[PDB]
């Protein structure tokens, strides 16, 4: 009865068809580059 | 299981080396990394915690175990440094002026202290031993000393008028301060702006290292004027940039934490000896 | 003294018993009396510590060693305890409406913790196991959980709304939550004057003593409901004059400091163990 | 005569000692001194080359090998520091100021560099090993870098824009830049006036060696923080007069070529190594 | 090593920083490229042939004659591709010569020194912006053979504006030497034997080169190859693909510490 664990790990490898499957619905969340940093603080010019 | 109790520990000159343990440590363990401002402000940048942390992934510690603190300076860091990662590395830049400061700092965290109150206007105070000091620390810490003979009547200083006590310390953040054993000593102390501790020093403090970025070797932590000891867990470093101080301080983390032990006072076995 | 935590202590059962240490333990310890603002005002006396020192020693301490800090009530006292000497005993007024504050600034100081941060905002939270708690501190503590499910959608509140969180607490000095194990919540807390973390009980902390000035048997420092333990450090005593108090301190210190035990004094003074 | 191949040496204890060979190695090498022009401006005498000449030749050196070369300052003097003799002397004047600047100086010159040549517009560049750095020299030598993940893309930079670059090296006549090992970086360096190799450092040099000129103790030929080795080519004196330095440096030259030895790089018994 | 050197070694019969490449081209070979991207598509090529991205290096040299004032050599492989041209033969050769051999120079003060070359192994190696040598051998006497030691304007010219000589003078004469110490300066070296890291490659003509100065010999070694060629793109593929044999006929153990082409005593 030990062939059970020898085939989970020998077939393992169709784990990743599987989640090539589970990727085909997904939806799909794409982030952009972010702006940070030592930004400058800029006002307004001397104003009358 | 057995706290509180010291037992021998027996073992052979032929066992086994283990195999090393570093990935498991960097992987189950925390990293302070502990900065001037001025760090910040030369870097320029306000991603660069995540790019360090980042290199540091790279160097096998995971993401998040890595943590940045910011100090303004040695005197503002002084005033209580409190070290709570698994390793912490403290960047301290070098000052002539302030010399004796950053020993002093490094002094309070490369060892370990164990500190009772004081409370000046009801006792005085000897210092028993060699190991024994007075930790002052506040935003303004001004000590005076009154050194007394054995019929309680001071040396050089009228138990009465503070004017004459003899002035050790002047605004200072953190101050040890070491005065003749055996003596009975009255204190005039800034209460209301600082606090005095006697302290016992224990032994090092094993997961604290400093790195001195700039100068020369110039840290005392010992108040024997007779060593000097640099030990494994103070360095010194030349620099120009701080990014350049900040990559020698990721690439060669592993040199850095092995300096470096964990804290032994800390963790489960040193149990009902002082913590945990 | 680690490598032989984890080794058997063998004794034999007919082992003389070695002579009293009371003496030698009050000569190399210190004492911390901890008492309200109300004591000292109703005494009303500029040299009561003196005194109190003085009778100290008549019981065998030495001078310096009995040492008197002033809190203004149990709510402030709860804000970051700090426990100073070797043997710390708390004389706690007692209210029949600060029921569950007294019995959680006991649970804190009656026992060892274990504590991490929250980062509230970033991560959901559960409680491991029954030793798992969540400790509150500061100026004004208000808590409001938002269970979660398998799902991550709340029950009973939405985690968008903070309005329809299930509020635990409000305007706390001290709160110790305990939500249901196993369960991922979403925290409100108002980081700004509150800071929350998660702790574990390690266990008893038997060099801090609580002795309860008038009231009954109230104290819990158990969060299950089954049971609420009076331990040898839970003492409680009828009063009508705080010197009368002081007295019976002063008097029975042997007997107090008996239900004691040392080497359960962390090297900081902190009520819990901070770790990242 | 078998040049490719290391081939081991057996060596029998009790060999009677050759004779001193100091005499016929002063006779058969060449010493040359490298100082700064303050040095000749201050001795401020036309023959003093001639009087050091005679003074070696008293100590041993024919007057003919003892070559003195003069540089401007040490920023100068790093731009491709070539030096030929059999034995190199460099007087450094010591400038607070100047401190990793001739800590590059002494590791570029007392350590054995293999470089390999850098295309920073065509190859992203890594370091390998702890022994790989990117030496640059130049004019005026800028070097920024951007660390790549495992995708290429830049972090805490981008690729495209090198104003996001992190700057570690700024207007630099030589500079030793040394980053996480085993990331990619895009480089952005002022080729146009400063040129920049990747460089092994094999191992010691022994024929250079270092006399500090009124300083402290401060270089650092390691990028490793944990470690400042002394090594006995790099020697410290006090000073007030040039002439004292020199007279200093001649009356010990024993014990100077005695602290160095033939380049091992060097001579016939090194070829099909790296060189001759 | 050195204390084993002078060691046998002993085999039997019956018995059964990695390597960078150095391109050094013409720059009329990039100009008729003309792509300002070549440098990445020949080093994918030879990352085809096993050389990892960041190995491979090309160094341009504007000419034959700019390129001889000091050759540097860069890499741990130096395969260098020379455009032949009849008018500049014994400068190719001599190129060759300075670049396929291993020297070991010391310095020379023409003005104050004779100088005599005492073996077949000895030459003077000039280089610079221009170099005019011009030698008047002396007798035992120290008087000039057909020259005056005071009258240079009798030296005999061995060179005229050249960027890169050796000179081979007769062997056991000493010879006052005129040389513009100002724009170019000169060595006594000695050859010591192959420099095995460098090849190179003939691009167009016959077989022209001469790295002996001994007129009876002009050996053809392994390391001097020969390519017809019509277009750049052509050389630099067959450069490419054949850089397995290319390799082969070089060993990797004659990169000295510092790229120059000669190693200099004092
Ligand atoms: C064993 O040691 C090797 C060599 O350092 C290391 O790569 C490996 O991670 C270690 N651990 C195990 C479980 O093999
Ligand atoms: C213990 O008590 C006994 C009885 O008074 C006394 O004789 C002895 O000296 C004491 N001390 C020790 C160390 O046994
Ligand atoms: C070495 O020195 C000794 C004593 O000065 C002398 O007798 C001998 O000839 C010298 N030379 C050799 C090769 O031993
Ligand atoms: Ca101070
Ligand atoms: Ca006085
Ligand atoms: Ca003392
Ligand atoms: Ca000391
Ligand atoms: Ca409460
Ligand atoms: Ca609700
Ligand atoms: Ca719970
Ligand atoms: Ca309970
Ligand atoms: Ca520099
Ligand atoms: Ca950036
Ligand atoms: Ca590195
Ligand atoms: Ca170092
Ligand atoms: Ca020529
Ligand atoms: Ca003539
Ligand atoms: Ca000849
Ligand atoms: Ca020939």
């Amino acid at each position: 009865a030990s062939l059970i664990y020898r085939q989970l790990l020998t077939n393992s490898y169709t784990v990743d068809l599987s989640d090539e499957i589970q990727e085909i619905g997904s939806t799909k969340t794409q982030n952009v580059t972010i702006n940070l940093g030592p930004f400058a603080q800029t006002g307004y010019a001397p104003v009358n | 299981q057995n706290y509180g109790i010291n037992l021998p520990i027996t073992g052979s000159m032929d066992t086994a080396y283990a195999n090393s343990t570093q990935e498991e440590t960097f992987l189950t363990s925390t990293l302070c990394l502990y900065y001037p401002t001025e760090a910040a402000t030369e870097i320029n940048d306000n991603s660069w915690k995540d790019t360090l942390s980042q290199l540091f992934l790279t160097k096998g510690w995971p993401t998040g175990s890595v943590y940045f603190k910011e100090y303004t300076d040695i005197a503002s860091f002084s005033v209580d440094p409190q070290l709570y990662c698994d390793y912490n590395v403290v960047l301290m830049k070098y000052d002539a002026t302030l010399q004796l400061d950053m020993s002093e700092l490094a002094d309070l965290i490369l060892n370990e202290w164990l500190c009772n109150p004081m409370d000046i206007t009801l006792y005085y105070y000897q210092q028993t031993d060699e190991a024994n000091k007075w930790i002052s620390m506040g935003s303004s810490c001004t000590i005076k000393v009154c050194p007394l003979n054995t019929q309680t009547l001071g040396i050089g200083c009228l138990t009465t008028d503070t004017a004459t006590f003899e002035e050790v310390a002047t605004a200072e953040k953190l101050v040890i301060t070491d005065v003749v054993d055996g003596v009975n000593h009255k204190l005039d102390v800034t209460t209301a702006t600082c606090t005095i501790r006697n302290c016992k020093k224990l032994g090092p403090r094993e997961n604290v290292a400093v790195i001195q970025v700039g100068g020369s070797d110039v840290l005392d932590i010992t108040a024997d004027p007779t060593t000097a000891p640099q030990t494994e867990r103070m360095m010194r470093i030349n620099w120009k940039k701080w990014w350049q101080v900040f990559y020698t301080v990721v690439d060669y983390v592993n040199q850095i934490i092995q300096a470096m032990s964990k804290r032994s006072r800390s963790l489960n076995s040193a149990a009902f000896y002082y913590r945990i």
